[PDB]
């Protein structure tokens, strides 16, 4: 049960300064990686090129290679066709991709966000505004719809090529997406007094942090978010309100599915 | 540039086949585009190729486009006369008016028109307006017969030029000489010319 | 526009003594221009790494900086960023 | 989906004001000003996305571009040059990747208009011994002393324009080749039946339409002012 998404970001400062950088992520790991100054796609894991052939592979990119010279002229092009209603600097991005299902089954996204809002989707066979879009939107729409040769790709990499591209990529990164890394914890006290439990270097994000007396849980434990670690690890703290003294006798236990039943008990 | 058309000019019979090339290095090729022009007419389209590998027909002309080898030929079958114009190829980058068209120089082609009987004669015509004045009318002459220009500066001696009476399915080609001079005569308005045998001298 | 969240914490538990990595997590910014210095003592460190630009479900962007580092009971070390959307650059300091 | 420009021809004096125009009845937002030129596809000048908007295509230098309406797309040279001789061509589309083009609009920008001159139009009655001998007639006109060579010579027959029969010289020619300035001449053949000539009521036209200066245009010398004018030749059909 793993999503899959092609985040593109694209920044417009001016009518001639354009930047495009792009990342793909396997549910929270990155498998893919563009940078503008990159004329190809770079993989991030051994196994980004799935049970896609060499062949079938230079295809795709070239598709890619092509999109973001388009892209990129479509875009100042459509900024001169609504002046003076909109103007530079202007921020794209793009969420691509499809969630995977049980069996056969998946269901493929293209979200499109304007300055930070989400405004364009495709949907079924061609471009649409979702609600709350501005109205002037309508034209870029308009316009991109009457491009028939983009809609059929479009439609072929949304139903066909995400899924069979996830599918296979599973199957070669099966190893890295099953992998149990041991969380390691510590704790320490911050003046206000408020006890801090620190668990780092768990794979996968799954976790369960709570401080405790004995095996009486403590309804004031407050987690964090998750915080991510360089080594494609994950970090979080959990933190307790207490009154200066009552420190003795807490502890810190940490259940997650690397440990195997043995869970991480720290006291103080 | 990034659209090359072959060849750059074209004399062909009429009743011939031909077979035109264009050749592009536009990055991304949506269609493909052929237009005729007249000699300082405007832009008639022919026809639209879409597709990686598409094959079109109009009438007489058909065309093929590979979008792996960027190469596009337009088959012109049974040339008549009116097909002497200048063709030219053109590719737009998108699937919409966000495309820009990048055009070829064109290709020039030459239609010589098949003369049924050629009956050459030169005709002395006068002004209606004023009795002295007249030209001179070098006509019905074959295709493969030049008219050449005037040795003398004050006499003036225009181009080869086919005409068409649609009405009889009738064609012919036609020159016409001309001076400023009082002594000039007809008869003498073609001694340097390569002209046929069994011209026609009217007594 | 939208303020950066920066949050300053180790991969490993710190001990004074001990080489370490450092990491520098800025959140919930928009536009995604940004610049991250990781400090030691007010002073740039010139070996920080970066990871890719990326953006959550929100629309709203995210970046790692991480560096390797060796605490100590005197030391100190912090993330200062500029962004738009502040006037002034705001710097977080570490706190074990 | 029609679309005109006017005007049609244009001679020009170096640092004068000229102003093509195209006309566009189809509702599209979209309109774009191309030039051509021998060993040149048509290139792009300017265009626009609708009213008020104006963008430099790939050689705008020395053009100003102006949308005052939806209809109404201009190009607009302030101090023309001789470089900018050339066949303009507009266009217009809606969101699809079609532009349907105009008729093409043909400039010649002179150094100086002292030259310019209108033509002497005859026309040549038919030779009996064409009709006795072909039974057929053919009528020539003659079109002489001109400056520059931008005419239109069409054949008209009872007030209607005739095409059948017709062909006229691919190029004037120079009248005397020796001067660099020199002043042109143009030929025209109309064919007809002997009985169609023959016909005391068929009225034969040839007339050229020249192309010279403007009312505008300011004249300093002792002949006639060298306007935009039709000038022509006329003869009746006989026995
Ligand atoms: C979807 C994921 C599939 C999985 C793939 C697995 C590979 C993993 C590697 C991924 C790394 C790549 C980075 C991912 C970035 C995300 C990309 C999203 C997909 C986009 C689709 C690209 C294919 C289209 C073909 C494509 O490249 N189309 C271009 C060029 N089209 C040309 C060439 C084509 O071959 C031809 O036919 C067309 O007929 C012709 O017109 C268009 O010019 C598009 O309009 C380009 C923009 C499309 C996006 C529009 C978003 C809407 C924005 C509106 C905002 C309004 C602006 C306000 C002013
Ligand atoms: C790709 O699949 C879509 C189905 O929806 C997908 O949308 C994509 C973007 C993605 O989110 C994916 O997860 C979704 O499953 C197909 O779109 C449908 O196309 C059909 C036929 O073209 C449309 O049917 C229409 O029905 C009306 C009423 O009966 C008719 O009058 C019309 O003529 C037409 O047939 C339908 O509207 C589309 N469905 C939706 C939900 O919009 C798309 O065809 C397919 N493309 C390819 C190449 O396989
Ligand atoms: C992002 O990448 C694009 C494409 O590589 C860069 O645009 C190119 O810039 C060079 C040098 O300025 C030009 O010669 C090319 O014409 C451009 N390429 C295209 C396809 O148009 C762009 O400069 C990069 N952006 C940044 C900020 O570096
Ligand atoms: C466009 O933006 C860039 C970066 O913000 C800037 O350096 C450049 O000066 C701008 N370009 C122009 C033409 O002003």
């Amino acid at each position: 049960n793993y999503t899959f998404r092609c985040l593109q970001m694209s920044s417009f400062a001016n009518r001639s300064w354009s930047r495009t950088d792009s990342v793909v992520w396997l549910g929270d790991l990155q498998t893919h990686r563009w940078s503008n100054d990159s004329a190809t796609i770079s993989f991030t894991k051994p196994w980004s090129q799935g049970k896609l052939s060499n062949q079938q592979w230079e295809k795709l990119q070239h598709m890619f290679q092509v999109y973001r010279v388009s892209f990129t002229r479509d875009i100042q092009e459509l900024v001169k066709m609504m002046s003076p209603k909109e103007d530079y600097p202007i921020e794209i991005q793009l969420s691509a991709g499809c969630e995977m299902y049980p069996g056969n089954a998946s269901e493929s996204f293209l979200h499109v966000a304007f300055q930070g809002k989400y405004v364009v989707r495709f949907w079924g066979t061609s471009w649409q505004t979702v609600p709350g879009a501005p109205s002037w939107l309508d034209l870029p729409i308009k316009v991109l719809n009457a491009d028939q040769g983009t809609s059929a790709t479009v439609q072929m990499l949304l139903n066909d090529t995400c899924p069979l591209f996830v599918r296979g990529l599973l199957e070669a990164g099966k190893s890295d997406l099953e992998k149990q890394e041991k969380p390691v914890a510590w704790l320490s006290s911050v003046p206000s007094r408020q006890l801090v439990c620190h668990v780092s270097g768990f794979y996968p994000k799954p976790v369960w942090v709570m401080w405790m007396r004995g095996d009486q849980e403590q309804q004031g434990t407050h987690r964090g978010d998750f915080l991510p670690n360089a080594d494609e690890t994950w970090y979080l703290q959990a933190t307790l309100d207490v009154e200066a003294g009552e420190e003795a006798g807490l502890a810190c236990r940490v259940k997650h599915s690397s440990l195997g039943g043995q869970d991480i008990i720290l006291y103080w | 540039t990034q659209v090359e058309q072959s060849p750059q000019s074209l004399v062909v019979r009429q009743g011939e086949n031909c077979v035109l090339q264009c050749n592009y290095s536009v990055t991304p090729d949506n269609h493909l585009r052929w237009f005729k022009q007249d000699t300082g007419k405007g832009l008639v389209s022919l026809t639209v190729l879409v597709d990686q590998k598409d094959k079109t027909s109009n009438g007489r002309y058909s065309a093929t486009l590979d979008k792996d080898a960027k190469h596009s030929t337009l088959h012109i079958t049974a040339t008549l006369l009116d097909d002497t114009a200048t063709y030219i190829c053109v590719v737009g980058d998108r699937g919409s008016a966000l495309g820009r068209l990048h055009f070829g120089a064109g290709t020039q082609l030459i239609v010589i028109p098949d003369i049924q009987n050629p009956d050459p004669a030169v005709y002395q015509l006068r002004d209606s307006k004023s009795s002295d004045k007249s030209v001179c009318l070098f006509t019905d002459f074959d295709s493969q017969t030049n008219v050449s220009q005037s040795k003398d500066s004050d006499v003036y001696i225009t181009d080869k030029c086919v005409l068409d009476m649609r009405s009889m399915d009738f064609k012919s080609n036609s020159a016409v000489a001309w001076s400023n001079k009082s002594d000039f005569a007809c008869a003498n308005a073609f001694n340097n010319s390569i002209i046929p045998e069994d011209t026609f001298f009217p007594s | 526009q939208k303020t950066p969240q920066i949050q300053v914490y180790s991969r490993h538990p710190p001990e004074n003594g001990k080489p370490n990595i450092l990491n520098c997590y800025v959140t919930q910014f928009h536009p995604p221009h940004i610049e991250i210095q990781m400090l030691k003592n007010g002073k740039k460190i010139p070996k920080v790494e970066m990871s890719d630009m990326s953006f959550s479900k929100d629309w709203s962007f995210y970046i790692l900086a991480h560096t390797e580092f060796t605490p100590t009971e005197t030391d100190t070390y912090a993330c200062r960023v500029k962004h738009a959307s502040m006037a002034e650059p705001k710097t977080v300091y570490w706190d074990r | 989906a029609a679309v005109t420009q006017s005007p049609r021809n244009k001679v020009a004096v170096t640092g004068g004001k000229v102003t093509l125009s195209c006309n566009q009845t189809n509702n599209h937002n979209n309109m774009y000003w191309y030039r051509q030129d021998t060993g040149h596809g048509l290139r792009l000048i300017h265009y626009s996305y609708g009213a008020g908007s104006t963008e430099k295509g790939d050689i705008p230098d020395g053009y100003k571009a102006s949308r005052p309406s939806q209809e109404n797309f201009s190009l607009i040279l302030e101090l023309a040059t001789p470089s900018q001789t050339s066949v303009y061509f507009c266009a217009s589309g809606d969101e699809g990747y079609t532009q349907y083009f105009g008729p093409g609009t043909r400039l010649l920008v002179l150094e100086d208009l002292r030259n310019v001159t209108p033509p002497k139009v005859s026309l040549f009655e038919p030779s009996k011994a064409e009709i006795s001998h072909t039974q057929k007639a053919t009528l020539v006109c003659l079109a002489t002393g001109f400056y520059p060579d931008h005419v239109e010579l069409s054949w008209w027959v009872n007030g209607k324009e005739v095409h059948s029969g017709v062909c006229t010289d691919p190029q004037p020619l120079k009248e005397q080749p020796a001067l660099n300035d020199s002043r042109y001449s143009l030929s025209s053949r109309l064919r007809v039946s002997a009985t169609f000539w023959q016909n005391p009521r068929n009225h034969f036209r040839c007339q050229v339409q020249f192309y010279g200066l403007s009312e505008n245009d300011e004249w300093t010398q002792d002949r006639a002012k060298p306007v935009t004018q039709i000038v022509s030749a006329e003869a009746w059909g006989r026995a």
